[PDB]
């Protein structure tokens, strides 16, 4: 609660910013998800299908009023964001498999979907979506239309499709494609009866594959765009890209593959608004730097305020008040210029110093070097003294500091034996 | 180097007839630019959730200002203790009679803003500094944004550099002080009250320190001072010629650049988090994650920090080295006269002048260097009438038929007297004594 | 001061040090009994971790702060010991490096982590303007002076050390005589006793 | 002495850092090939950055 007579260096000045803008693409067809998740027939995991979808509007929320997933689940992206992103691409594929199969349909899994009809990559963004189909993919006498593969030389390569039904060789000795023994088919099928068993039912599962925040998106969430203002402190959001800072114009002359751009530090520099296709930089709003002078809080409760990298000959200051100069430093507000020079007390910088003076203020002057003075140089003048004085001076010097020992355990893991 | 071998023997010395006075620069830094860090920008840049984890780490950023607020302190103190010795603004007369010794081309020229020297204004347009102005308003960087200049993205990520205290104008004043008391008073105004001398007679004293007898430079005054004033038009044309030679400045700011670029490149690193990009982060994963992800990129940053810090109070240290080494000199060859060899330059030191530049300071040291040596036969006593005399200062040297007394450093030969040697035992015991005359004044 | 930071300093490394403690590091909490009663070992581990790197760290910092400062006292204490050997023990001739003046003497006393000397200088006092001659022509001959200077109060020649007015009559045994009057610019005429 | 100080310390904090190596720094192991060769690269990632 004390502050010592000097100056401090304290957080950068900081402009707050004013509203929020949504841009998102000006897009009004809602995404086809009756297509997808109401299909009449849904592919074999061997031969799943892959639907691409492109320049709609993703609410999910008519998902609500009918559909029940038994899973749910995004990698790369929470599922709270998914509102308020949107997409670069997106795929859905489509397949049924069987419910004690769901699990396998993940990165890093394996059996026989993960390796021989359905592999996802390590590196995957996206969404699993799974439901049971019990009262659809089965009937009577049970349901052998939906496929899948047992037998394969190797595992799969991410989202690779093996179509392919050539005789699979168990066994040491060719088959020249017919069935025998260590000559099995690969393709099996499931049976799927009613009154199966609940691991044993048909699951319908739909794979969202999406790049977020990298490239143009045409899949966009219901959120609301809004006009869009420039050159104030604003909190942004294109694309689901979200940020605080200034829009301006720019000459960024952006390739129609590119929206966004970026800075070596990978902070986004620029981006092309999706309503109309002009190119922004953004530039942060908070700048420059804040120095308080003050005497200790036991004289005054006055200070001064330096603002350095501002002029002053809608200032970026805290407060304008009076008392309000440029110096070299920056522009010091609340101090009084002064004429005359006096000793560095409190120093500012740039030749300039500040002191308490005498009713009491905070003054700022430019600092004197010592008192000036001729001497009187003749070719034939010397000055020779007549008497001297004895003096004595301190010089005070370190010599040792205070020695010191750590023990590790006892600072780290102070009486805990795990 | 080349090898070559010198003609030792037991009965021959070398002694200088001629004497060259030269000129050589020595350049030390003695501040390093003063940096102020805000860790809440660099780290957690305009995020309110980054900056309110941030804040249970507010120890770990207080000790990162207090190292850099103690560096900006000792930089400033730094260039106190060199330049700042003399507590009082001399000034140079009008009447330049400095015994043919021409100042003109160090002392500061009152027609330019800033009574800088010549040689002065040469060194600082050898170096060129990085920031070129200490004022950088928000809508410079806002407009220059088509530019991919340096400063404007360090100062958006936190860094900033504070101006120093002592302007170059102050800097080069407090030269001009010290080159008015050194040329006008000599030595005496380091010790106390600046007392004035002709310049001469006090060349004449730094001749009698180095063991020179003061009427061979009033003998040779003339040709002293065009050698000085040779040596100086060469020192001129030199740094008027390449620019590397002030490279232990520039390698300075350089360095200083180079670190905060280097600091602002690390915000592109992941740490193990999924994206470096806050903003990113924030706007794919919730809370929980984002959370998990934004620790790990605030510790990554803070070490960034903490190795800028660490590597700045090496240098720093590095700087106060040499700062304490320019002071040392400033008070012991400008102040003073050093009997230190090579400490102020080749030579027998008779002089040394300031010259500010950024970030340093530059000396010329003035120093008497022998110039043409002979071979004269020698003998380290004479025996006369079997009393043993030896040299008071000085050296018995023989042209091959007449033995002469001379002076250390600078041939003159004289007579043998009685008041030039002194007598102590006899001949019989000094090895290598010769037979003369010892001539008795009447 | 001077000496007064330096245990500033340690202690404050100390206390910065000790609330370092109190950080997560991106823990749950800092506090390992918290972790230890609400978690068991497989994630107990995984956050206790986290905190050994994060103190471990800290003691790293303050471990490089204290070798920086170790120099600098080191420094320090070497400028130190020149001192006490160039200036308590012997006299020192080098401008400024034992106090302002003419070094003569100098005293040490202890102090805690540290020492003062007491600089014992002589500083000219009371100067005078005197009209000088770098020499003196008597007989043709150029006179120096061996160790002085030649002053004149406005009548009279006299001769008297540098650094204290201690007039002298012009004599040939304070003087040398080197070639002639005519070369040496600014020599005067006067004349040179010579003691019988 | 002060001399061969300098040898051993410089030959020391190498000898240190190698012994270093065998530090887990809260991974499930040190040796990157025990994780590889256990792990897939999703988990084999976190543990090695
Ligand atoms: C992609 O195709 C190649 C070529 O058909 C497969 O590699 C072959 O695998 C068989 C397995 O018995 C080997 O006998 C061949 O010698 C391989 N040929 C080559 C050129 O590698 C590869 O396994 C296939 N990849 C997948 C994932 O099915
Ligand atoms: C040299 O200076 C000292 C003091 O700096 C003079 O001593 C003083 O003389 C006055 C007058 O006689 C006395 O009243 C003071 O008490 C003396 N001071 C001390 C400390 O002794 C001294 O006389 C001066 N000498 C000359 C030749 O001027
Ligand atoms: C000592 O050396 C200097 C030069 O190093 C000599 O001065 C030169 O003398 C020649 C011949 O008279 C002139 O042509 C040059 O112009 C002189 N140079 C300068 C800079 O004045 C000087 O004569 C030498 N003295 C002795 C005794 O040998
Ligand atoms: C000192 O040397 C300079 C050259 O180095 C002489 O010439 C002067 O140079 C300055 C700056 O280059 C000019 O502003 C002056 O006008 C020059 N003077 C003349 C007469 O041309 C300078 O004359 C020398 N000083 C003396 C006293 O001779
Ligand atoms: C220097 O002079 C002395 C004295 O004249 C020489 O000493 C004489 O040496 C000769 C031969 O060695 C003796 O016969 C004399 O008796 C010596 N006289 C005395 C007084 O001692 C000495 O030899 C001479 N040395 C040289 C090198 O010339
Ligand atoms: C110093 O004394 C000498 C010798 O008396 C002076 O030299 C004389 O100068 C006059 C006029 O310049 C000549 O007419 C004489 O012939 C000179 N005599 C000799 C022996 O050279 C010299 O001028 C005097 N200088 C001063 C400053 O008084
Ligand atoms: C038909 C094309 C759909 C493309 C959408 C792509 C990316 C965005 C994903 C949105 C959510 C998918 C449906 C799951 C909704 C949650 C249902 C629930 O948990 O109750
Ligand atoms: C899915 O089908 C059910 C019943 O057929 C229907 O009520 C629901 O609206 C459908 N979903 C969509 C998105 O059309
Ligand atoms: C609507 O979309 C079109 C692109 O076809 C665009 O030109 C227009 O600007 C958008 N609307 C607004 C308000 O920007
Ligand atoms: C502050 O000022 C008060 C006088 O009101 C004085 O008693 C106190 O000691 C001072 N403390 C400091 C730290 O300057
Ligand atoms: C901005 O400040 C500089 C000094 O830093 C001053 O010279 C300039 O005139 C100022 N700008 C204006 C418009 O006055
Ligand atoms: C300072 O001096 C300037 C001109 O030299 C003058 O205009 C100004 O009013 C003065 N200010 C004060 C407070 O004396
Ligand atoms: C001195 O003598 C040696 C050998 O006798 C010779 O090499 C050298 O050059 C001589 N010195 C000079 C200045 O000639
Ligand atoms: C030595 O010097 C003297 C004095 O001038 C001279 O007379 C003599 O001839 C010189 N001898 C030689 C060999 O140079
Ligand atoms: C000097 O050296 C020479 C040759 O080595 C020798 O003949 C002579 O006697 C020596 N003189 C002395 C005094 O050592
Ligand atoms: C010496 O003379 C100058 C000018 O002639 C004068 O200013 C100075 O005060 C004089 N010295 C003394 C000690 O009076
Ligand atoms: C100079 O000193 C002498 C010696 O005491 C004296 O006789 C003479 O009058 C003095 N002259 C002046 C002007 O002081
Ligand atoms: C000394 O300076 C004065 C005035 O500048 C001049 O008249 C006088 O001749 C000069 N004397 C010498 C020896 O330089």
């Amino acid at each position: 609660f004390t502050v010592e007579k000097g100056i401090y260096q304290t957080s950068n000045f900081r402009v707050q910013p004013t509203e929020s803008i949504v841009r998102f693409p000006n897009i009004t067809n809602l995404c086809p998800f009756g297509e997808v998740f109401n299909a009449t027939r849904f592919a074999s995991v061997y031969a799943w299908n892959r639907k691409r979808i492109s320049n709609c509007v993703a609410d999910y929320s008519v998902l609500y009023n009918s559909a029940s997933f038994s899973t749910f689940k995004c990698y790369g992206v929470s599922p709270t964001k998914l509102n308020d992103l949107c997409f670069t691409n997106v795929y859905a594929d489509s397949f049924v498999i069987r419910g004690d199969e769901v699990r396998q349909i993940a990165p890093g899994q394996t059996g026989k979907i993960a390796d021989y009809n359905y592999k996802l990559p390590d590196d995957f963004t996206g969404c699993v979506i799974a439901w049971n189909s019990n009262n659809l993919d089965s009937k009577v006498g049970g349901n052998y239309n939906y496929l899948y593969r047992l037998f394969r030389k190797s595992n799969l390569k991410p989202f690779e499709r093996d179509i392919s039904t050539e005789i699979y060789q168990a066994g040491s000795t060719p088959c020249n494609g017919v069935e025998g023994f260590n000559c099995y088919f690969p393709l099996q099928s499931y049976g799927f009866q009613p009154t199966n068993g609940v691991g044993y039912q048909p699951y319908r599962v739909v794979v969202l594959s999406f790049e977020l925040l990298h490239a143009p998106a045409t899949v966009c969430g219901p959120k609301k765009s809004t006009n869009l203002v420039k050159n104030k402190c604003v909190n942004f959001n294109f694309n689901g890209l979200t940020g605080t800072g200034v829009l301006t114009e720019s000459n960024k002359k952006f390739l129609p593959f590119q929206q966004f751009g970026r800075d070596i530090a990978d902070t986004t520099d620029a981006v092309r608004d999706p309503q109309t296709l002009e190119i922004l930089d953004i530039t942060p709003c908070s700048f420059g730097g804040v120095s308080v002078i003050t005497p200790g809080t036991n004289t005054s409760n006055q200070v001064a305020v330096l603002y350095q990298d501002v002029n002053c000959t809608t200032w970026r200051v805290y407060s304008t008040g009076s008392n309000v100069f440029q110096t070299r430093a920056g522009c010091l507000i609340g101090a009084e210029h002064v004429n005359n020079s006096y000793e560095c007390d409190i120093p500012i910088g740039a030749g300039i110093c500040a002191s308490y003076q005498t009713s009491q203020s905070i003054i700022a002057y430019t600092m004197s070097l010592g008192a000036e003075n001729s001497v009187a140089y003749s070719n034939n003048s010397i000055a020779i003294p007549t008497n001297f004085t004895i003096s004595v001076t301190t010089e005070i010097l370190p010599v040792s500091m205070t020695k010191t020992s750590v023990d590790c355990t006892m600072y780290i893991c102070g009486d805990s034996t795990e | 180097g080349a090898e070559n071998s010198v003609a030792y023997s037991n009965n021959s010395i070398a002694i200088p007839t001629n004497f060259t006075i030269s000129v050589t620069t020595e350049i030390l830094p003695v501040s390093m630019t003063k940096t102020s860090v805000d860790c809440t920008m660099y780290i957690c840049g305009d995020s309110t959730e980054c900056s309110n984890l941030l804040l249970q780490y507010g120890s770990f950023c207080t000790q990162l200002n207090r190292a850099l607020t103690g560096i900006a302190v000792e930089q400033d103190k730094n260039t106190q203790e060199v330049f700042a010795q003399v507590k009082q603004i001399y000034k140079t007369p009008p009447i330049k009679d400095f015994g043919g010794f021409n100042f003109s081309q160090i002392l500061p020229d009152p027609s330019k803003p800033s009574k800088r020297s010549f040689i002065e204004d040469l060194l600082f347009n050898k170096v060129t500094l990085a920031d070129a102005g200490f004022i950088k308003q928000y809508g410079d960087c806002l407009g220059d944004i088509a530019a991919r200049d340096l400063i404007c993205a360090q100062k958006f990520n936190g860094l900033t550099v504070l101006p120093p205290l002592l302007t170059d104008e102050m800097i080069a004043q407090y030269t001009s002080a010290l080159l008015a008391g050194t040329i006008t008073s000599g030595w005496t105004f380091g010790a106390g009250a600046a007392l004035q001398i002709p310049f001469a007679m006090q060349m004449a004293y730094r001749f009698n320190g180095i063991g020179v007898t003061q009427n061979v430079l009033y003998e040779n005054q003339k040709l002293i001072a065009n050698q000085f004033n040779s040596a100086i038009g060469k020192i001129q044309d030199s740094l008027s010629s390449t620019a590397s030679a002030l490279g232990k400045l520039q390698d300075v700011v350089n360095q200083n650049a180079q670190a905060l670029n280097t600091l602002v490149k690390q915000l592109s690193s992941n740490f193990g988090a999924i994206s470096s990009v806050l903003n990113d982060i924030l706007s794919r994963l919730d809370p929980p994650e984002a959370e998990v992800q934004i620790d790990r990129l605030i510790t990554g940053r803070l070490q960034s920090l903490q190795t800028y810090v660490t590597q700045q109070l090496i240098r720093a240290a590095e700087i106060r080295a040499s700062a304490n080494l320019a002071a040392t000199k400033m008070s012991e060859c400008v102040l003073g006269q050093s009997k230190r060899v090579d400490f102020c330059g080749k030579g027998y030191h008779l002089m040394s002048f300031p010259q500010s530049a950024p970030h340093g300071v530059v000396f010329l040291h003035v120093t008497y260097v022998p110039a043409q040596e002979k071979n004269f036969t020698t003998a380290p006593a004479i025996c006369h009438d079997g009393k043993a005399h030896f040299p008071r200062e000085g050296v018995f040297v023989s042209n091959g038929t007449h033995w002469f007394v001379t002076q250390r450093n600078f041939y003159e030969p004289q007579i043998i007297t009685t008041d030039n040697t002194f007598v102590s035992g006899n001949c019989d015991v000094v090895i290598g004594i010769v037979n003369n005359t010892v001539y008795d004044p009447l």
